[PDB]
């Protein structure tokens, strides 16, 4: 399936073009100040990020031209590009559509979410749409299980799902609009529906409760 | 790794000539003490049986590994070359 | 006192937990934000220690290791070396979700909770882990930083207190052992997040091999409350040892899945209905219910009864607290197949460093993957509890400890499903 070792083709090979616009470059040396001087191996996560953010995914010349721009070995490179799943190896759709199916958000009817995207884009788990405009995958839980079930489709959650509603947002996709993060369900986010159980009275102001001496 | 082999002290005779057999290729010899080797528990016994029986000998000290400072700690290291690059 | 919950919202520390209020420095300020900090600062380190201990504040990463004494490890002269405080912020347990409204709503908590702690441990930056997946939450906590760094609160002379302080937000790149405090050291390094064998201590070697202190960030936001209202305050909810309040993700089989926070050693059962609108079908409904997060074992619905939300209670349960994240499985659940696709996460996390989670995770989870369908024999199950046992103390970091517990629990509470599977499955091909 996903394999960890390159072999490389036309497509993907080490004079595949690949450069930094000037725009990211002073993005990366902004990255690079953040750590201590003589410790800028520490910028490879973001570096290797920000090739992928410009680039859709990661061919072994963006990994080599990171590992230039930061003067490390570029095996060093490899072993976190192959690590840290984000990292994509290979070219994804223009919406990577990541489907959380962990217990939590299984238990609250994650198949259906899944089951409904198969069969609207018309492929299954792991491959791309033949225009190349979706991905699809199962993931990991992503963290807003209590707004399961829930999938993230690049930078953006999209929670309290049923098989209405990400039918929704798959047209909206393909429309050309942006569909808009968050639940589906009527709340807005991690409150309990059907009102507030706490926090229902207004927040007690600056110095409330403060200890004497301070 | 292990070093169970290397506690006791040896004796071995000097490698003499070994032949091929003309009719199936094994290796022939003419020396009667090709394989003899004989265990001591010090180095003075093996010198003693040695000079008992007559016989020449050459004797090597005992190696031991060198005592070494392992630290898990400088594998990072804040300004030390000892920084491991991956683990 | 010897009943616990019904905290109040005077009482509450996360006042703006559902986001109805500014989450900007404006909104945070009318809060009680950012109040009498330069104050906090000025009493020192000495005394900022003291308030945690007093408060008798434990970890919110999971392990629950009282914070004061924690903290107070940084307490010692410099050696020339920089200082550091790392918050944990990768949050990725499956069923909790309670750091990531903590960035999104409240991030200025957060950030005067960096100031607060990194001053109580002499510390120069702070470097917030924030997993990669919370892309919206990171860039929330980057304009909260830009605001108190315009407005004087942190960077050079932070609050006006001649005391400098930097907070730098790094993002990770999907992987849930990195939130383990040493595998987030190296994944901030630049490495593949793979823990770190201890000794030595982040305290004395941590990240780029300074003096450092990995907190979770419910632990560092809830700080400053801690200095500004004392610690005699906090220490007057929960049980002795186990005080406070705390966020709990309810999510599973309940009718209204959310975060809410409340007092500690409040009842699992008082919690599920009060707040999380009961049982799915009933509280009679209820299976089992993971108390912790996926890494503690479930308990049934016998033990739910009675059992009290904090460390010592459910310790006594054979579970643990854990993130305080509650997922619960009623009656119509496939108790099997739930535990068994949290053994294919911890398969799909382990960072594959050390031998017994390397490969005895995936044993587990082969194992397991059978037991679902019933394709086994049912003296396999008192050899997967001996697996378990061996990977369990074996291993680098916590994580192989974490995949044994799930199988423990379900093989503790459920034996008798397991086995009436294998006599299905038996006769279904004999
Ligand atoms: C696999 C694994 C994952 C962990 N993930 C987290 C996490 O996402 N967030 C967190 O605060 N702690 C996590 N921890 C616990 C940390 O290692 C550490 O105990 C904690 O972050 C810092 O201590 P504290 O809770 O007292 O503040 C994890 C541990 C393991 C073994
Ligand atoms: S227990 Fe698992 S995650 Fe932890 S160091 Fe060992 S192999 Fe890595
Ligand atoms: S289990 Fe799906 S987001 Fe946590």
């Amino acid at each position: 399936g996903a394999l960890f070792v390159h072999r490389d083709t036309p497509e993907n090979n080490p004079d595949t073009p690949f450069d930094f616009t000037p725009e990211n470059y002073k993005r990366i040396e902004a990255i690079v100040k953040n750590y201590p001087e003589g410790h800028q191996a520490a910028a490879v996560l973001p570096v290797l990020d920000l090739a992928q953010r410009q680039n859709g995914w990661l061919p072994i010349s963006a990994m080599n031209k990171v590992a230039e721009v930061l003067q490390v070995p570029p095996m060093r490179v490899y072993e976190v590009a192959t690590f840290y799943t984000m990292y994509n190896r290979k070219p994804v759709g223009k919406y990577h559509i990541q489907v959380c199916t962990t217990t939590p958000c299984m238990l609250r009817d994650s198949d259906s979410i899944l089951e409904t995207l198969q069969r609207k884009l018309g492929i299954k788990v792991g491959e791309t749409t033949p225009d190349k405009l979706f991905t699809l995958i199962e993931v990991e839980c992503l963290g807003a299980c209590v707004n399961a079930p829930m999938v993230q489709i690049n930078d953006n959650y999209y929670e309290d799902l049923t098989p209405k509603d990400i039918e929704e947002i798959i047209d909206e996709l393909k429309a050309g609009k942006v569909p808009k993060p968050g639940p589906r369900s009527g709340r807005f986010c991690c409150e309990p529906a059907g009102g507030l159980t706490s926090l229902t009275e207004p927040p007690k102001g600056p110095g409330f409760g403060v200890q004497a001496g301070l | 790794s292990g070093v169970n082999n290397t506690k006791k002290w040896k004796m071995e005779f000097d490698t003499r000539e070994r032949w091929e057999n003309p009719l199936m290729g094994w290796a022939s010899t003419a020396d009667p003490l090709s394989n003899m080797v004989l265990t001591f528990s010090a180095k003075e016994d093996a010198i003693a049986f040695a000079e008992k029986n007559g016989w020449s000998y050459d004797v090597e000290e005992k190696k031991v590994p060198k005592p070494k400072s392992k630290s898990y700690g400088a594998n990072f290291s804040w300004n030390k070359r000892t920084r491991v690059s991956t683990k | 006192k010897t009943s616990f919950g019904s905290l109040k919202d005077e009482d509450r520390i996360f006042t703006n937990l559902y986001g109805r209020h500014d989450w900007r420095l404006k909104g945070a300020l009318r809060r009680g934000d950012w109040y009498k900090t330069k104050e906090i600062l000025l009493k020192g380190p000495d005394w900022i220690l003291g308030e945690m201990k007093t408060s008798g504040l434990r970890g919110r990463g999971g392990a629950g290791f009282p914070t004061g004494l924690k903290w107070s490890f940084m307490n010692k002269p410099s050696d020339g070396r920089p200082k550091y405080l790392v918050v944990n912020a990768d949050e990725g347990e499956p069923g909790t979700c309670k750091d990531r409204e903590i960035m999104r709503h409240d991030p200025h908590k957060l950030v005067e909770g960096c100031l607060v702690g990194g001053r109580a441990m002499g510390a120069r930056a702070a470097y917030i882990y924030i997993r990669g997946e919370f892309y919206n939450e990171a860039s929330n906590l980057q304009v909260a930083i830009r605001e108190a760094y315009e407005a004087g609160l942190i960077g050079k002379n932070a609050c006006g207190s001649d005391y400098d302080f930097d907070v730098f937000v790094v993002r990770g790149a999907g992987a849930y052992i990195c939130g383990e405090e040493t595998a987030l050291i190296e994944s901030i390094e630049g490495k593949q997040g793979k823990p770190r064998l201890k000794p030595p201590f982040p305290a004395d070697v941590g990240v780029f091999g300074c003096p450092t202190t990995v907190a979770n960030v419910e632990t560092v936001a809830v700080s400053p409350t801690i200095c500004r209202r004392g610690g005699t305050w906090f220490a007057g909810f929960g049980r002795e040892r186990n005080s406070g309040t705390k966020l709990f993700n309810i999510s599973g089989h309940v009718n209204h899945p959310c975060t809410v926070e409340e007092e500690m050693s409040v009842p699992l059962k008082e919690l599920i209905e009060k707040h999380a609108g009961g049982v799915t079908g009933g509280w009679d409904n209820l299976l089992a219910v993971i108390p912790g997060g996926s890494s503690t074992p479930l308990i049934p619905k016998s033990v739910c009864e009675t059992v009290l939300m904090d460390f010592d209670a459910l310790v006594q349960a054979q579970t643990g607290l854990g993130t305080a994240a509650v997922i619960v499985m009623d009656r119509s659940t496939d108790i099997v197949k739930a535990i068994a696709r949290l053994i294919e996460f911890y398969k799909h996390e382990s960072c594959g460093q050390c031998t017994p989670c390397r490969e005895g995770v995936d044993w587990m989870n082969k194992v397991m993957a059978r037991f679902v369908k019933g394709d086994a024999r049912p003296a396999e199950i008192d050899s997967l509890w001996e697996i378990s046992k061996q990977i369990e103390g074996h291993t680098i970091c916590a994580l192989g400890d974490g995949a044994a517990w799930p199988v423990q629990g379900l093989i503790r509470h459920f034996r008798p499903e397991l086995e009436d599977r294998m006599q299905r499955f038996a006769q279904q091909h004999r």
